[PDB]
């Protein structure tokens, strides 16, 4: 059965008729939930912000640059290449970057290697349109988008299936944070433009959509001083007093 | 011609001039990620001869996906769509950081094509996985699909991939089996003894 020509005849998705879109990776759940940050969040506009402001360097970030074709203020791929990313990622670290659908595909890449990493993964968000059965370069119906992984120095798929959101909705799914602290690479992760919605237990969110602010250099500094600085957030707490 | 046509052959050595334009070029290389093709190879393949004004879909893995994008630039092509192929068992369930549940194939695009379906199909397959490195047969479908009737080449099939509309390329083909006239024409004139070398 050919679900391309039957998503000609219907339009019903292929990726609609994927079923179920261990037992032991829930208490690793609980061991990252246990060595999480208190959540940490900073409104500031990204293009104007001296990025360098944010110490220290982070172990993973998590770029979420919001592009013009999620729309039916953006970013384009200059605006996003122009990040000074390497200035605030640890000599290891890890990045995740949204790209889209559409030339994200190949300037993430370029932003990538820019910034010093070297891409491993490529996450793919399948939408489906279970509840629901245009860009003129366009080929074929875009129903998916791209997370790049980039690593620099030295359990779960590459694929998340959720249903497409509400046009003008721009989240992208929860579960990509699933996956990157599934990882264990580390306890310093920043999200770079995320929103109130998208503060997490475990991050510093970084954004120009921020109500509110917490965001103290020298405290978030003091998540990660000894005898905590090198820990995967995977690991039991180290005893004090 | 219609009805399949294939040649035995070595890639790096067919002078693929006497084999016409086509409207979709569809590769499958053995990246050096055997009989695979080092990036040199792979980057003075003669795939601009191939078209004028069409589509070109690159299978793409690991590192690959940066060298498939480097070698569509160079042969003059922007990517404009990226198929992926999400790979299940009979019953519709997927199968070095993460576990792969998808093979990648770039889409370009080179001149200005006219009177392509585009739009028709999406960018995601899903269906059962088969033989080792066998691509799914929808692929055909969706390029008939958006574009009917045409000739169209693939590079490094096997014997499974021959179809109707295609020339099929690869060495691990049956010989030499040729219908179109223009293209029987320019073989024999190119390869009076039928050898391939050099
Ligand atoms: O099996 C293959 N394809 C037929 C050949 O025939 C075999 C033998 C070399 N190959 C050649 C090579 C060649 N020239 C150079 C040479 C010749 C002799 C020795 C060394 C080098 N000329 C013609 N065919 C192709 C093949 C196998 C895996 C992959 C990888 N994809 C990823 C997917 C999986 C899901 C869809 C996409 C498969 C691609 C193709």
């Amino acid at each position: 059965n050919d679900y391309c020509q039957h998503f000609v005849d219907t339009g019903h998705r292929p990726q609609n008729f994927i079923r179920d879109v261990r037992e032991l990776i829930r208490l690793k759940d609980e061991l990252i939930a246990k060595s999480n940050t208190p959540p940490m969040y900073l409104q500031a506009d990204i293009e104007a912000f001296d990025i360098r402001e944010l110490t220290p360097k982070f172990d993973v970030i998590l770029l979420e640059p919001p592009l013009e074709e999620y729309y039916r203020k953006c970013w384009t791929w200059d605006d996003i290449m122009k990040l000074e990313i390497d200035e605030i990622a640890a000599p290891r670290s890890f990045i995740f970057l949204w790209c889209g659908s559409g030339e994200g595909l190949d300037l993430g890449r370029v932003c990538l290697r820019k910034w010093g990493y070297r891409r491993c993964e490529d996450i793919c968000w399948i939408k489906t349109n279970k509840n629901n059965p245009l860009d003129p370069k366009a080929v074929f119906q875009r129903t998916k988008e791209h997370c790049l992984m980039g690593i620099k120095g030295t359990v779960d798929i590459d694929l998340i299936i959720t249903e497409e959101p509400e046009i003008g909705n721009i989240e992208k799914p929860v579960e990509i944070f699933h996956i990157i602290e599934h990882f264990c690479l580390g306890r310093r992760r920043l999200h770079l433009f995320g929103r109130d919605s998208t503060i997490r237990p475990g991050w510093l969110t970084v954004g120009p959509t921020l109500t509110n602010s917490n965001y103290n250099a020298e405290t978030y500094a003091s998540y990660f001083s000894a005898p905590n600085s090198y820990l995967t957030g995977c690991t039991e707490e180290i005893e004090r007093l | 011609l219609f009805p399949p046509q294939w040649i035995c052959c070595d890639i790096r050595y067919l002078d693929v001039s006497i084999l016409g334009k086509f409207a979709v070029v569809m590769a499958d290389p053995p990246w050096d990620i055997y009989g695979t093709l080092t990036d040199d190879e792979m980057r003075r393949l003669n795939i601009p001869v191939l078209q004028d004004d069409g589509f070109l879909f690159l299978w793409v893995t690991g590192r690959a996906m940066e060298l498939g994008r480097e070698c569509l630039n160079l042969w003059g092509y922007e990517r404009v769509d990226e198929i992926i192929w999400v790979k299940t068992n009979q019953l519709q369930r997927i199968i070095h950081w993460l576990n792969h549940g998808k093979e990648h194939c770039l889409v370009g695009v080179k001149g200005n094509p006219q009177g392509f379906n585009q739009g028709l199909d999406c960018d995601v397959i899903v269906a059962e996985v088969r033989s080792t490195s066998h691509k799914p047969d929808e692929i055909y479908g969706m390029i008939e699909r958006l574009s009917p009737g045409t000739r169209k080449i693939e590079l490094f099939g096997r014997p499974h991939n021959v179809q109707p509309n295609w020339i099929t390329l690869g060495n691990q083909l049956d010989g030499i089996h040729l219908l179109d006239p223009d293209v029987v024409a320019r073989f024999k004139q190119r390869y009076p003894d039928g050898i391939i070398s050099k």
